[PDB]
């Protein structure tokens, strides 16, 4: 296969409606204020194909310390595989696994770059999981369109389709799931 | 046509190789580092490689010149230490054109004593000079002289020579009464302690006296203030103890501040601190008899002080002899540790450093294995170790084919013990010992 | 400009090797006998001494270790390699565009044949000026930087020598 | 077939082509030593130790660190047994051990509120994980540990942090003690079979006596179930109302300072083996015995989404009187000394005025480290150049280097020069914000009094960085530089030229400026 292998939306639309799920465009989501409603299960189309679901915005009394360029942000997240459905990269706690000391004591960092065309983004500090899976210090670009919608200590949630997802994403040709539990400023 | 050379020979140790100088403006060949006593039965058969030149061709003189076997091996015992008697392995080498013609001597350097061993002796090199040699002892150093005191104001003495330990010196069998005697009132002589060029002692009643030869003793105007009293003299700081960046003069020592002891601190001609605010309490584990000291530069240019001795009568969970450090003369630390790596309780120890490591010696009470059984060690002073090997105590004897009855080994009585600026250990007993015991490892006299 | 290099380099060689026959006061030049070849010389000249010896008496041996600041020119002056690229060595150098030489660690046995016949002359802190033979330098194709069948000239000061280079360096 | 036609035409080429010229020339620049300043930090290494020089005096390290929770951690639930009307036990739940006058449990401490058990707690234990360190490696020294937080006391926040002389004093209680250990840097309690295993990373193992293991493991697991039973998570802000964190201090010791890379706790608790189908306990498979169990932690540790700070002091009256000498300029990393240089501008702008300015170099020099010391300090291998109205700025907005107006270069150790070889950039900067501001004012201008203000139009400072790079494209080499911070472990070098260059031009650097001149 050579094309075929780009039906992936055959398969990120089985993912849609298996669950309760809707689809709001762009321009309604930015002007409803911004929010995707989490009592009817709302998420937006985002651009290269990224659904996305703003749970909490984050730091909502501060409301001023949004992300921009030259930052370094702390990253918990577990993902699932869409092709087939299963939990394939954590650095979070659950009881399930909640002995496994080496999995979720150390976040997934990276440096944020954001000039004039390009954003893009460098792990600075992989997680234990990441680390030995993928091996590689690329962020999923599909992350980074998130950035600019939310604040610090934001929870969001993506589908990410292979033209934006990491090393082997794009590769294999698979979509991937993130449930993003914090974006955080990195301190110290 | 030229007479280039690589000359080596092989592993005499698993794995060990010697190098060789090459001296081609005066022809000969030596090995800087000597062999080991050990290596007269290994290269009594031993092989020679990388004698690379320009021109192979090469022999020793035989009458005749017979060529070198160079793929074979070759007895060398016949050519060690050939600068005396001298019996070089002398071989000729020739120019590929078989005109330009050179000799070349060869030596093979080798030790004719252990470098990394404590040499005792055959037997105790003097008696013990005190008159009732069950009365309590103590021994320090002056300038060129070493005091021995006993309790009952009695003084014995030894003197020097001129200097550079590497020198072939010979003292200490020879012992005289310091003849004026008469040390003060009431001393306790095993308080005794040393400074820069002066003595110093602790009494009963608490009164400190000095001297500055030992001959004679007396009260100083500054340490015995009112309000204060000592209680115990530690050690003594000073330039001429290492080479401190931190610049400390003064002696240390305990001072009971209204019926309570405080570590303090008397700096260069001025009296103890006694500000109760800025002084520190001495922990109820710290020794309170027979101390011993020493002090050292650290490798950092820092001077560092440690101390071992008895601990009061019964105290919990307390079985190791644990080592007191302190960076300056205000706050002792202890260095406890938490694993297995902690050595035994010892009655009496004494604490030194010596040949870059530090070493520790006292006597056991176990009931199996009474008396004074080994020295300890440690590299880093929070690991002990027991020697079970050379660095043996007093009159522990290789097999000649033992014990000797003046032994340490074994034996549960009062000592006492120094280091000179030579580096000799000087070990004296009490009753049931009655000797006198030097000695130092080899490798401290050596010139390398 | 680097016209026929062999030729007129073996001319300067000739040039020292007559003068110090027939000049007043050896035109100031001073000659060793080489030993990896009997008969042939190698040419120096004296210089002062320095006034930080660390008095060791004695001269380098074949395969033991030697610390220097040296310089090394071509016939024409030009620059190859060194510690100092001045006419002197610089230590508490008052001029604040050069810095002060660092010292380099050689083994006798581990150099050029006309480095490892004046090494083993030399008393610690000589200053000798030295001219090599191309026979004895790296020779016929030579290194990089050097444009083959080359004789050096070299600035060596002597600072200390050792068996190993931990009691040294 | 030849392509050269040698050097015959010249002279019959038009005036503007043959008359253009190449050109060197020099202009002086004045260096003097400056202060620190309040620097920002914001490292995640925590630095602990102390040691002499006798140049510099006494420097001493310490650190104050938070401890992070992962959201939702609980320990497991007390094991409950169910019975039938006949007292016999058909079920349980749970997995904690949580009975006590039991002979066998005399190993552990039971913690409870209000009047029931709510678990045990075995251990309290701290690693402090380091990598490498500065210094000997057999001097023995002595760390202490406190709890931070208090009855009046100050805590870390963002903006009381990253200052590197923040005064401990007032962030814990001396009472607070948890601990003390002795340590060499390379600790030979340990066999060499094991030091020299690939997995193995040196650390400090400080864990603590039974009755403050006891108090810190008890706040820790209550503030848990408390957590836990109102159906909240345990996020990090309810653990640090637990354990607000520690401060580790030197007490003894000098010669190592300690990089340590990751502070980390660990509580120990006591567990029943539990049946696969049925939960109830499992007896022991040996002969004898009453039932089978095991122990368990969870770790705390500072992981870059809590707050670490340190101090770091200097000797104050020694760094202050190096500040003041006038024939050098020193380079003390840590929080010490920096270089100022004054550069040239005006001139240049004067003289070269029309030309193409093909190479601007800039080139500092130092002398030899003294004193041949086995363990002493290192000349700062990589050190940053950058426009002193972005002194701070540039560590704060974490930038990297900019090109137009900060250089990074590396110790040339074979000359003993830092040298930059191309400022061009950053001289055409100045030379554009004057001319704007010439241009701006018309003709109300006066030069004079622009440059009696803004006096740091013209300045720029050295400074020493820790430079990081990517891993990834490795095979198709790249390294890209992804942080650029301050160089924070000991270190220093001793610079030529001084204050005295302003006055005297023997201690004056030259700034060498090579051109395209057409002639015009």
């Amino acid at each position: 296969y050579a094309e075929m292998l780009e039906d992936e939306k055959n398969a990120v639309n089985k993912f849609i409606k298996d669950k309760g799920i809707r689809i709001i465009s762009q321009d309604e989501f930015e002007k409803n204020d911004t929010v995707t409603n989490l009592e009817r299960n709302e998420y937006v189309a985002l651009s290269d194909g990224v659904y996305m679901q703003i749970v909490d915005r984050g730091s909502a009394e501060n409301k001023t310390d949004t992300f921009a360029n030259n930052n370094e942000i702390c990253v918990r997240y577990i993902e699932e595989d869409i092709m087939t459905r299963d939990t394939t990269c954590f650095n979070v706690f659950l009881e399930e696994w909640g002995d496994a000391n080496q999995l979720y004591t150390n976040p997934a960092v990276f440096r944020y770059v954001a000039e004039g065309s390009y954003v893009y983004g460098t792990f600075i500090q992989m997680d234990y999981y990441w680390a030995s899976y993928y091996q590689s210090t690329a962020v999923p670009a599909g992350w980074l369109l998130a950035l600019p919608f939310v604040r610090n200590y934001a929870h969001v949630r993506l589908i990410v389709p292979s033209k934006v997802g990491h090393s082997s994403a794009q590769q294999y040709v698979n979509p991937y799931y993130y449930d993003i539990w914090t974006f955080s400023k990195a301190l110290n | 046509d030229a007479t280039i050379r690589a000359f080596e020979l092989d592993t005499i140790g698993y794995g060990v190789n010697y190098k060789f100088t090459i001296d081609q403006v005066s022809r000969l060949i030596y090995n800087v580092d000597s062999l080991p006593v050990n290596a007269d039965t290994i290269i009594n058969s031993i092989l020679i490689k990388t004698l690379t030149t320009a021109s192979g061709i090469v022999t020793m003189k035989d009458d005749q010149d017979s060529i070198v076997n160079i793929n074979d091996s070759i007895d060398l015992t016949k050519y060690v230490n050939a600068t005396e008697k001298n019996n070089f392995l002398v071989l000729k080498v020739w120019a590929p054109n078989m005109e330009v013609q050179n000799e070349y001597k060869v030596n093979i350097r080798m030790h004719t004593m252990v470098p990394d061993s404590l040499s005792w002796g055959k037997d105790p090199i003097a008696n013990n000079p005190v008159r009732n040699t069950a009365e309590k002892q103590k021994v320090v150093t002056l300038g060129d002289k070493i005091l021995l005191f006993a309790q009952n104001n009695e003084i014995y003495s030894t003197a020097i020579p001129a200097g550079s330990p590497t020198d072939r010196l010979n003292y200490g069998q020879k012992w005289d009464k310091e003849t004026t005697g008469k040390l003060p009132d009431g001393a306790d002589v095993t308080s005794i302690i040393r400074f820069v060029d002066k003595l110093y002692l602790l009494t009963k009643n608490k009164e400190v006296y000095n001297s500055n030869d030992g001959l004679t003793w007396t009260k100083d105007e500054v340490l015995n203030s009112d309000g204060v009293s000592v209680t115990n003299l530690i050690t003594s700081f000073s330039d001429s103890d290492g080479s401190n960046h931190k610049k400390i003069n003064g002696i240390a020592g305990i001072v009971e501040i209204n019926g309570e002891k405080y570590f303090s601190f008397a700096e260069k001609d001025v009296t103890w601190e006694k500000d109760i605010d800025k002084l520190t309490v001495v922990p109820a584990e710290f020794p309170i008899n027979n101390l011993s000291a020493d002090v050292y530069a650290t490798e950092s240019g820092t001077l560092n002080a440690i101390v071992v001795g008895n601990t009061e009568d019964g105290l919990d969970n307390d079985t190791a002899t644990v080592v007191w450090a302190s960076e300056d003369g205000k706050a002792w630390i202890p260095m406890e540790i938490p694993s297995n790596n902690n050595c035994p309780k010892l009655v009496d120890p004494s604490i030194i450093h010596y040949n870059d490591a530090f070493y520790i010696c006292g006597k056991e009470t176990k009931d199996d294995a009474k008396g004074f059984q080994k020295f300890y060690t440690s590299p880093t002073l929070l690991v002990w170790k027991g020697v079970d090997r050379m660095f043996m105590l007093p009159g522990i004897l290789p097999p000649v084919k033992s014990l000797h009855e003046s032994s340490f080994k074994g034996k549960e009585v009062n000592y006492t013990m120094v280091v000179d600026r030579n580096h000799y250990i000087w070990m004296v007993g009490g009753q049931g010992i009655d000797k006198i015991w030097r000695g130092r490892v080899n490798k401290l006299g050596f010139l390398i | 400009k680097y016209d026929n290099w062999r030729a007129r380099n073996e001319a300067f060689i000739d040039s020292l090797a007559n003068v110090y026959a027939t000049a007043s006061g050896r035109g100031g030049l001073e000659r060793i006998e080489m030993l990896t070849a009997p008969g042939n010389y190698i040419y120096y000249k004296e210089m002062e001494p320095m006034t930080d010896h660390v008095v060791k008496a004695g001269n380098p041996k074949y395969t033991d270790y030697v610390k220097v600041y040296y310089k090394g020119t071509n016939i024409l002056g030009e620059y190859f390699d060194g510690n100092f690229k001045g006419d002197n060595p610089v230590v508490d150098g008052k001029d604040p565009s050069e810095g002060d030489s660092p010292t380099t660690i050689f083994q006798v046995s581990g150099v050029i044949t006309g480095w490892g016949e004046v090494l083993q002359r030399m008393e610690v802190g000589d200053r000798w000026k030295v001219y090599i033979p191309w026979d004895y330098a790296y020779g016929s194709s030579g290194t990089t930087g050097i444009l083959g069948y080359s004789a050096l000239v070299f600035d060596i000061t002597l600072l200390d020598f050792a068996n190993t280079e931990a009691e040294l360096k | 077939c030849d392509d050269n036609t040698g050097g015959l035409g010249l002279g019959m080429f038009p005036g503007n082509d043959q008359n253009i010229k190449g050109k060197l020339s020099t202009f002086d620049v004045t260096t003097e030593s400056v202060k620190t300043g309040d620097i920002y930090a914001k490292t995640n290494i925590g630095y602990i130790g102390k040691f002499t020089d006798e140049t510099f005096g006494t420097y001493q390290a310490g650190f104050l660190a938070q401890l992070n929770c992962p959201d939702g951690l609980t320990f497991p639930e007390p094991y409950k047994e169910v019975t039938d009307a006949s007292g016999n036990v058909i079920s349980a739940t749970g997995r904690m051990v949580v009975d006590d006058k039991d002979p066998e449990n005399k190993d552990v401490t039971f913690i409870k509120d209000g009047n029931q058990i709510i678990g045990n707690i075995r251990a309290v234990e701290l690693y402090l994980w380091y990598d490498s360190y500065f210094g000997d490696s057999l001097t023995a020294c002595r760390l202490s540990v406190y709890e931070l937080g208090g009855n009046g006391k100050e805590t870390l926040n963002l903006d009381n942090a990253y200052y590197t002389d923040i005064n401990p004093e007032d962030f814990y209680d001396s009472q607070n003690i948890l601990g003390t250990k002795a340590y060499t840097a390379v600790d030979l309690s340990v066999k060499d079979s094991i030091r020299n295993l690939s997995t193995y990373v040196p650390s400090v193992h400080i864990a603590f006596k039974e009755d403050i293991a006891t108090r810190v493991g008890g706040n820790i697991l209550t503030a848990a179930r408390k957590a836990k039973n109102a159906d909240k998570e345990f996020n990090s802000q309810l653990f640090r109302e637990a354990f607000q964190g520690i401060y580790v201090k030197s007490d003894y010791g000098d010669g190592t300072v300690l990089y340590i890379d990751q502070p980390q706790m660990n509580v120990v608790y006591k567990c029943y083996a539990t049946d696969s189908i049925t939960g109830k306990k499992l007896q022991k498979k040996d002969g004898s015995g009453k039932d089978s169990t095991y122990y368990s932690y969870r770790v705390f540790a500072t992981t870059r989404e809590v707050i670490q700070a340190n101090q770091l002091k200097n000797d104050p009256e020694r760094i202050d009187a190096l500040i003041k000498e006038d024939k050098n300029t020193y380079l003390k990393s840590p929080a010490g000394i920096f270089t100022e240089a004054t550069l040239p501008i005006s001139d240049i702008q004067n003289e070269l005025t029309g030309d193409t300015l093909n190479a601007v170099k800039l080139t500092f020099t130092n002398y030899n480290q003294t004193g041949d010391k086995k363990f002493g300090m290192a000349i700062p291998s990589t050190v940053m150049l950058v426009r002193k109205k972005f002194q701070d700025s540039f560590f704060k907005d974490n930038k990297l280097s900019d090109g137009v107006s900060s250089y990074l270069t590396s110790h040339t150790s074979s000359t003993n020069q830092y040298v930059f070889s191309n400022i061009t950039k950053l001289v055409n900067a100045c030379i554009a914000e004057k001319e704007e501001a010439k241009k701006n004012a018309g003709s109300s201008w006066d030069e004079t009094k622009w440059l009696q203000e803004n006096p740091d139009w013209n300045k720029v400072v050295l400074i020493p960085v820790l430079v990081t790079y990517d891993s990834s494209n490795t095979t198709t080499g790249q390294a890209n530089i992804i942080r650029i911070q301050h160089d924070l472990k000991p270190g220093y070098v001793r610079l030529k030229g001084g204050s005295l260059g302003k006055t005297n031009p023997d201690y004056k650097l030259k700034l060498e400026v090579i051109s395209t001149d057409f002639g015009l």
